[PDB]
């Protein structure tokens, strides 16, 4: 999904609110701040109502406005209570009974997301790739600086994982596939406009193509 | 145009999803109590200083961590949630490693503890993979013109940390004297440790 969620090489952005081995206080600087993961894993873990698939990609679907003034934890309570009812096991009626007012939820999907490729490639590490020129609507774990971009691989994992793009949506065929570590040159992502050496993205092995 | 829609406090909304759940039974007694306890005191950042150190002292430990830093990890205990399968990144005399979640805030969490706000940031999150050079430099950090920065981007299951070069003036100490040096921000790879 291009969302305003992809947001490796915006430009415009201040400093990053930080020096390094600064305080950052405790853990959680609020009494609620562990509740959103606390949630998360009792949705994934104990009920398994959804996936942490579904939870990302619940976020991506704030309204963007919303996402972009929403602090980062305050997103997963969104998300995590958005799942809740979109699965049928909350409502929104008792969430902002219980709230005292209004609880906004992320916006209903768009897409009904894709099942794991049938034809893909074992790669080895060394071996030139290119990621797939294409367009997702629904969740993908391909970050839009990468799109149609040529690679070295780094590494293939030695385990392997559902298909984002079909597990972020509840489907049952997401499959299992490995995942790459690609390596990139800087100027391959951001021409002459970066000032560093190399990204690696972790890439599954269904966003991939021998280059 | 373009305005905040109207929310109940935060601190409500999130009461109130856990008062909804647990009020259906759907939450386990001690539940949210017992992660927030993990997520505060075995978390930690302390857990990765001490892979570092042994890594600093111990070749054999050392080639382990870089080759399978899952099973190096597994000897400590420390794999965990957000932490299954762990890649360690060697920082060497003409490289560096950073790391970031774009997309979200993805982190080895019991290694490296829960993600600090600026790690999280949209300003990092958008910033470190195209001008690393210049974000470290704007936090503290120089790194030497003749050294390569990489940033490794966590969007799948790899759960990274940075193995970051032994500074000079430490040599003989111990793995406690080490651990002490190797900081969270060691761990991802935006400082690089120093000696007193
Ligand atoms: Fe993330
Ligand atoms: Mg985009
Ligand atoms: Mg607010
Ligand atoms: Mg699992
Ligand atoms: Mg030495
Ligand atoms: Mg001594």
């Amino acid at each position: 999904m291009d969302g305003v969620h992809d947001l490796a090489g915006v430009q415009g952005f201040g400093k990053v609110p930080h020096t390094v081995n600064a305080d950052i206080g405790p853990t959680f600087h609020a009494e609620w701040e562990h509740l959103p993961y606390s949630l998360m894993f009792a949705g994934v873990a104990e009920l398994g109502a959804f996936s942490v698939d579904e939870v990302r990609y619940v976020v991506e679907r704030m309204e963007p406005r919303h996402y972009m003034m929403t602090p980062y934890y305050e997103r997963y309570v969104i998300g995590v209570a958005t799942l809740m009812v979109e699965k049928g096991i909350l409502t929104q009626d008792e969430l902002e009974s219980l709230a005292g007012g209004p609880f906004p939820l992320s916006r209903p999907s768009e897409s009904e997301g894709r099942p794991a490729p049938v034809e893909t490639t074992t790669f080895e590490v060394g071996q030139r790739v290119r990621v797939r020129d294409e367009y997702v609507p629904g969740h993908i774990r391909m970050p839009a600086y990468c799109r149609g971009r040529v690679g070295t691989i780094s590494h293939r994992t030695t385990e392997k994982w559902p298909f984002p793009d079909a597990i972020g949506h509840g489907r049952n065929d997401a499959g299992e596939e490995p995942t790459y570590h690609v390596k990139f040159a800087a100027e391959e992502l951001f021409g002459s406009d970066t000032d560093g050496g190399s990204v690696v993205v972790d890439l599954f092995e269904g966003y991939l193509e021998p280059a | 145009e373009n305005a905040a829609p109207a929310q109940a406090p935060v601190s409500d909304r999130a009461w109130a999803l856990f008062r909804a759940l647990d009020g259906k039974g759907l939450v386990p007694d001690g539940y949210v109590e017992g992660w927030k306890k993990t997520f505060e005191e075995d978390f930690s950042p302390r857990r990765g200083a001490e892979l570092v150190a042994r890594a600093w002292t111990d070749p054999e430990f050392r080639q382990l961590l870089l080759t399978d830093g899952t099973a190096a990890v597994a000897q400590y205990g420390y794999l965990g949630p957000q932490g299954e399968y762990i890649v360690a990144v060697e920082d060497t005399p003409t490289l560096k490693n950073v790391i970031v979640c774009s997309l979200c805030s993805c982190t080895a969490w019991p290694i490296l503890g829960l993600p600090p706000t600026w790690y999280k940031s949209f300003e990092y999150r958008a910033r470190v993979v195209r001008e690393p050079r210049k974000v470290l430099s704007e936090m503290g950090t120089e790194i030497a013109s003749d050294i390569e920065i990489r940033v490794y981007d966590t969007t799948a299951e790899t759960r990274y940390m940075v193995l970051p070069q032994r500074p000079a003036g430490t040599e003989g100490w111990s793995q406690e004297q080490l651990q002490e040096i190797v900081t969270k921000d060691c761990l991802i790879g935006v400082a690089i440790p120093q000696v007193p």
